[PDB]
């Protein structure tokens, strides 16, 4: 006979897959899918990693648990530190699904930069955006939170768009570290995203670094590590 | 045609959560004893520290989830709802600060119905020596100073969202610290 605990766990995973079955996809990562839905009257997104087909089921569960736990922990750390990021509503560890606030009507920094560059043909008007991102990531690193996946796709602009209300998302690869090297690698991923996704925006990244250095008292050794990790590619 | 507030659980569509709010309660001590004896249905919750029904529905969703998995932190569904409201994992502290005591005069009753489990609401209301009110009256019963006290809500948390949102973040993530 099957164990009642295992039967109960299977029923919960069925509930979760059923809830997700009819929902609209809003984001597709490498491992993760993000769907939009409703949670007890609030606009919500639900984040889950589906088995890929070629891996052991136990390995997939371990992966989903690790990244779901890391993201829930990071989002709590963000909120308590006044770093703007989605509210966590509920974390389902039976299925490794994360229910959090939908940042309604927002655009990614990636899309905002590309639209600005295609309308204005100049990055001069992105200086305020760069300064804001510098202030936000300085606060995150000063809380020793390493994002782990810092691209312009993981920063949202909450409307009204021109207020530059930056909201950080997708902390599944995040971790806690005070080491300048880890903070330096974080900034390096972001530099590469600017360079390969937003060509001819070097002034934008330069203004980001200027604002980051102004905003964090610990930026000097981080920027030295950023230079080193670029070389030791 | 009544003052109750009810919501289905989105993730457990066969469950309905009901909220009943009472003021001028005169038998809170009897009510607390009856809950311990299992002769009154529901979680008896201190509304002075409840900011919004969403706070209750989040706590109820988690309680039902762990009830069905058999992985609750506390003994019963009614204690689990109350425990889930607390920002930390001390069970005795949670049940005392978010539950009701003999010197409370306002009470919120929360219960969950599903399947064969039906609550006699008229009988329940008859057990409270107090005046039922609509949940619209919760803002005059909730005490913002006590809420910030219980939750250690902080200035940086308030700079980026509501008190409710910071509360929800604490509640939803406390199980992984
Ligand atoms: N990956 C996360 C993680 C958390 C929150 C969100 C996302 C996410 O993609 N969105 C989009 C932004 C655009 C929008 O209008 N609605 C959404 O659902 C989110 O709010």
């Amino acid at each position: 006979e099957p164990a009642p605990e295992a039967e109960a766990l299977a029923a919960a995973r069925e509930r979760s897959s059923r809830f997700l079955s009819g929902l609209e996809l809003v984001k597709q990562g490498a491992e993760a899918r993000v769907f939009r839905g409703r949670f007890q009257g609030r606009a919500a997104v639900i984040k889950h990693r589906f088995p890929k087909g070629y891996r052991h089921p136990a390995l997939e569960a371990r992966l989903g648990r690790r990244r779901t736990v890391q993201e829930a922990r990071a989002l709590l750390r963000c909120r308590r530190a006044g770093i703007s990021a989605p509210v966590v509503f509920f974390v389902d560890y039976a299925s490794n699904c994360l229910y959090m606030e939908e940042i309604e009507g927002s655009v990614t920094v990636r899309d905002y930069i590309q639209s600005t560059m295609e309308t204005e043909k100049t990055p001069q008007g992105l200086s305020n955006l760069a300064k804001t991102i510098g202030q936000v990531l300085a606060r995150m690193h000063d809380e020793d939170l390493i994002h782990g996946d810092l691209t312009t796709s993981n920063m949202l602009l909450k409307p009204p768009l021109e207020q530059l209300n930056i909201v950080l998302i997708d902390f599944g690869l995040s971790f806690i570290s005070a080491l300048p090297e880890d903070k330096g690698v974080d900034l390096y991923v972001l530099e590469k995203a600017f360079l390969s996704t937003h060509p001819n925006t070097e002034t934008v990244f330069e203004a980001f670094l200027k604002s980051y250095s102004t905003s964090s008292k610990k930026a000097r050794p981080v920027l030295k590590k950023l230079d080193e990790v670029r070389l030791r590619g | 045609p009544h003052m109750q507030l009810t919501h289905q659980l989105d993730l457990f569509p066969e469950c309905r959560v009901t909220l009943l709010l009472f003021k001028d309660v005169k038998n809170a001590g009897d009510l607390r004893r009856k809950a311990m004896e299992g002769t009154i249905d529901g979680s008896l919750i201190n509304p002075t520290v409840i900011v919004d029904p969403f706070q209750i529905l989040v706590a109820a969703n988690k309680a039902v989830h762990l009830y069905k998995l058999g992985k609750m932190k506390t003994r019963t569904l009614s204690t689990e709802i109350i425990f889930n409201l607390s920002p930390n994992n001390n069970i005795s502290e949670a049940l005392k600060k978010f539950g009701i005591s003999a010197n409370d005069t306002s009470i919120l009753i929360v219960y969950i119905e599903e399947g064969e489990k039906q609550i006699n609401q008229e009988y329940l209301i008859s057990q409270v020596e107090g005046h039922q009110v609509s949940l619209k009256n919760l803002p005059e019963i909730m005490n913002i100073t006590e809420v910030k006290k219980i939750y250690k809500l902080s200035s940086q948390e308030e700079s980026i969202g509501t008190l409710l949102d910071a509360i929800i973040c604490r509640m939803s993530t406390k199980d992984v610290l």
